[PDB]
């Protein structure tokens, strides 16, 4: 498990071209003789990783290897409910997720990128974990790919992505009104909230009871 | 967008549970879609990046359920006949202008056959670098999964060692580019973590080349390097474990000891201008990781326990024999006659019986090149020895094919006509030995059998003859017109004693040639195929037979750590004047702070080692080093200031020194491992510390109270 840790650690630290890269340093000195995940503060493992996404300064390229890195770190599943704090970790992977920004660059392309941030969020919602996260950062997440379906801008097949994506996260939101029962009990309910509190975000990704 | 609906939908129903129920035939289909939309850069960036993203998917569902799917056979002898080259990537055709049943297992060995083909050697003209790169990913992703598992399919075992790691080693010679070198390197990793075990041999070759590029671009050492380093700090105990497995033993080449004289010569800092700044820091690494792990293994033991080990154990004397063993090759390949004397007088076979010098044939692999031993085999009269080490060779339920497979892998054939019909005769002689007799079992009709058929000895012969007249015959490229089946049966018409075989044996047999090669060693006076000799004489020894293992795991979890603390004097022994003269080196060299209070803590423990292991030289050469370090050994004196005062405290690095050195004089325990060199060191360094009024002198105050001075 730890051996794909120091594996992408290493790659992503030359891909650096050899303040950020201390904190990958600090990861592979922490876990370079460490058999088996122990107490580790699992948050502080995928740290380092959601200072790239979320940072604005950095090129694409970068960013990109860091979105495939943590869709790698998903799909093998170490971030397991053994690992303590683990609902943490995951809040944290989407809440960094859905502000993720970057600057243009002659590698690659950004709907390379904002296609991996879109796959990475369909398949931490479609998951078991997904019913751990919070309502405001989920919220946060139907905004981001919201503004993602709506924009017109913005390359179609990478339209047409984020509306099946909604489509997926649709179907799991909905699915759960089944294994939880109505609040109250047959009260007289008497309509006072308004039909315009909410309102669309406008886009901020790309070139440039909440809490329960 | 149709093409993203369509890759979308095929993901939703691969990963859904309805998707186990589909066949191989139609997945095999899929994947070979979704293959032929990412490798292809016709479509859209985003679209070939969609296609990435799905594959690695369906290939982690893919080979998930080889956890649930349990192995197949009874763990028997599996003989590979199937070739490398049956499956290939089709082009592209969606836009604009034991297969049906239920799906599971041997669809993957299709798939794995397909990520070959893309990163073949001889396939390089026609895919690009980019699905290369992907082809290395993807494998890295399925091995990873569920890699502990693949040990038990051999199936898979021989498709994943044989050509793949071919593939891999060419991809470290040849090519250049960055990228690519990055991705197989980390498959390479991964599999030397992995599958490590399992995978004994080709790892050598790798490591003994991965050295060749790296001590003789400037660019590509960093990065081999660079992902080469995890071995030694994310593994077990690794220099330790390639010595236990490899160094030590006889047949196999040195690795251990070859991997700490290059990261002794590559650690100096004069390896800056033949190659970049980033290796000397990983290199010190690796050199204080090894003796960090040694410390770590040293806590437990206590002095005495292990002077008790009165055995001086076996693997380490008959590693001691080795630097002879070598010299006994090119001597018994110069000259077969007057070499097996010197062979007995060294003692290194048991005796000189026919069966103990035949079971020193079959035993080692490496050494000994096998043209020389054919030729021992085709003496006028040796007859004895030929007929009882071809009957050492296990052919239980074997077919002939196979069982010539076996054969002809471990030694080439004499030239003439004349000569080769003398191996033929004790095979046969051995086959008939390794069957039962059938009275009243043959059938034309049955098969799916290798024991109904029983042809005579000469009929075999006869089967031998045809079967290697038809290899040479078929495979050589510039010949044409190669025979078939209705001119190859009509040959044969009647062979076992008057009576006609079965259709059965002759249409395998044909389909087994037709499949493969017949690997056998090969050599050329020049470079010419230089790397694929060299990797089908290394593989001829190992993937032709294969059997699976009881006990998977390393040998160190038999060993107690006292054996291992008696294992590495070997290491010690040969390395440790070099890493000591490397790490005093880059030490007086370098002026970084933490970079040197490292290299002294460093080089305390092994000092402590040089303690434990009674390495006199060592021991007195590491602290009379230390002594010359610190400045204190060849205006007027005056809170004492001095020069020597002065330049003491001026000097971090003669600072650091001595409070190290005094905590080594303190802690010893045996006082016979001190010398002269140190003994004259130490008083002078006390005399000197008494004439700057700085070190004070009255330290027995008890002796004076009591005589009242």
């Amino acid at each position: 498990p730890v051996t794909i840790i120091i594996k992408e650690c290493i790659n992503l630290s030359t891909a650096m071209r050899k303040p950020f890269l201390s904190g990958f340093i600090q990861l592979r000195l922490m876990l370079n003789k460490l058999k088996n995940l122990d107490n580790i503060d699992s948050l502080t493992i995928l740290q380092p990783f959601l200072l790239i996404v979320s940072t604005s300064s950095i090129s694409g390229y970068i960013t990109s290897l860091a979105l495939d890195s943590l869709q790698k770190f998903f799909t093998l599943n170490i971030i397991n409910e053994s690992s303590q704090n683990y609902i943490g970790a995951h809040r944290a992977t989407v809440n960094a997720l859905t502000h993720c920004r970057f600057e243009g660059s002659q590698q690659l392309s950004d709907d390379s990128v904002l296609l991996k941030v879109v796959f990475l969020l369909r398949s931490i919602v479609d998951s078991p974990y997904g019913d751990l996260l919070s309502n405001s950062i989920i919220y946060d997440v139907l905004q981001t790919i919201l503004s993602l379906a709506c924009n017109n801008r913005r390359s179609e097949v990478l339209r047409n992505a984020a509306q099946s994506t909604m489509i997926a996260v649709t179907v799991k939101i909905f699915s759960k009104l089944k294994t939880i029962e109505p609040v109250n009990v047959n009260q007289i309910y008497i309509n006072d909230e308004s039909y315009t509190n909410d309102v669309l975000k406008a886009d901020t990704i790309g070139t440039n009871y909440a809490d329960d | 967008s149709v093409l993203l609906k369509v890759v979308f939908l095929l993901r939703s129903i691969v990963d859904s549970p309805y998707g186990d129920l589909l066949s191989n035939s139609i997945i095999y289909d899929v994947l070979q879609t979704i293959l032929s939309l990412a490798c292809n850069n016709r479509r859209s960036e985003v679209l070939r990046n969609a296609a990435q993203s799905t594959m690695i998917a369906v290939t982690v569902k893919i080979f998930s359920k080889l956890k649930t799917i349990e192995p197949v056979n009874v763990n028997q002898i599996y003989i590979n006949d199937e070739s490398y080259t049956n499956d290939v990537l089709k082009a592209d055709t969606i836009g604009t202008n034991y297969a049906d049943d239920n799906y599971g297992l041997p669809v993957v060995r299709q798939y794995l056959n397909l990520l070959l083909s893309l990163i073949a050697p001889e396939n390089e003209l026609k895919h690009s670098y980019s699905t290369r790169i992907f082809g290395l990913e993807l494998i890295q992703t399925a091995l990873e999964i569920s890699g502990d598992r693949l040990q038990l399919y051999p199936r898979l075992f021989t498709l994943i060692s044989d050509p793949i790691f071919k593939s891999i080693l060419f991809i470290i010679q040849n090519t250049t580019k960055l990228s690519l070198l990055q991705a197989t390197l980390q498959l390479f990793t991964t599999l030397v973590v992995i599958l490590g075990n399992n995978l004994q041999l080709q790892i050598e070759l790798t490591l003994t080349r991965i050295f060749s590029i790296l001590l003789d671009p400037s660019i590509i050492k960093e990065l081999l390097i660079e992902q080469i380093s995890i071995l030694w700090t994310r593994s077990p105990s690794f220099f330790t474990s390639t010595f236990i497995n490899f160094d030590c033993n006889l047949d196999r080449a040195d690795v251990s000891i070859n991997f700490l004289k290059a990261l002794t010569k590559l650690a100096l800092p004069e390896s800056a201008l033949t190659t970049t700044e980033s290796v000397p820091p990983i290199c010190l690494e690796g050199l204080v990781s090894l003796v960090d792990d040694m410390f770590d293994h040293m806590k437990d033991i206590d002095r005495e326990e292990f002077g008790r080990q009165k055995n001086e154990m076996e693997i380490l004397k008959k590693r001691d024999r080795k630097t002879e063993f070598i010299e006994c090759t090119n001597a018994f390949n110069e000259k077969p006659k007057k070499g097996i004397p010197m062979l007995i007088e060294k003692g290194f076979i048991a005796s000189d019986s026919d069966k103990d010098i035949a079971e020193f044939l079959f035993n080692n692999n490496n050494r000994m090149n096998k043209k020389t031993i054919g030729l021992l085999l085709c003496h006028p009269d040796k007859v004895s020895l030929l007929n009882e080490y071809i009957r050492l060779f296990d052919f239980s339920g074997l077919r002939v094919d196979e069982a010539i497979r076996i054969l002809l892998t471990k030694f080439r054939l004499p030239g003439e006509s004349q000569q080769i019909e003398r191996i033929i005769e004790a095979f046969s002689s051995a086959y008939c030995e390794n069957q039962d007799y059938d009275p009243s079992k043959i059938s034309d009709n049955a098969e799916d059998d290798i024991s109904t058929v029983q042809p005579d000895a000469d009929s075999v012969f006869i089967l031998s003859y045809s079967i290697i007249m038809l290899n040479t015959d078929l495979h050589n490229p510039q010949v044409k017109e190669h025979m078939s089946f209705e001119d190859y049966s009509g040959n044969l018409k009647g062979c076992c004693n008057h009576k006609d075989f079965p259709f059965w044996y002759l249409d395998r047999i044909y389909c087994s040639i037709r499949d493969k090669e017949i690997v056998m060693p090969e050599e050329h006076h020049g470079n010419e195929k230089w790397f694929e000799d060299a990797w089908n004489n290394l593989i001829s020894s190992t993937t032709v037979i294969t059997e699976i293992k009881k006990d998977t795991q390393s040998v160190m979890d038999k060993l107690t750590p006292l054996e291992l603390l008696n294992f590495d004097r070997a290491i010690f022994k040969q390395v440790g004047p070099s890493i000591v003269s490397t790490l005093f080196n880059i030490y007086v060299v370098a002026s970084d702070d933490h970079i040197s209070t490292r290299m002294i803590t460093s080089l305390d423990k092994c000092s402590y080692i040089s303690a434990f292991f009674d390495f006199k030289d060592l021991f007195n050469d590491i602290l009379n080093s230390i002594a010359k370090g610190t400045t204190l050994i060849n205006m007027p004196l005056v809170i004492p200031v001095s020069t020597d005062a002065v330049r003491f405290g001026r000097s971090f690095k003669g600072q650091l020194n001595t409070v190290v050195f005094f905590r080594i004089i303190r802690r010893n325990k045996d006082p016979k491992i001190f010398s002269k060199e140190l003994w004259l060191n130490i008083v002078n360094i006390i005399l000197t510390l008494y004439e700057d009024l700085i070190l004070s002198p009255d330290i027995f105050p008890d002796l004076q109270k009591r005589l009242k001075l």
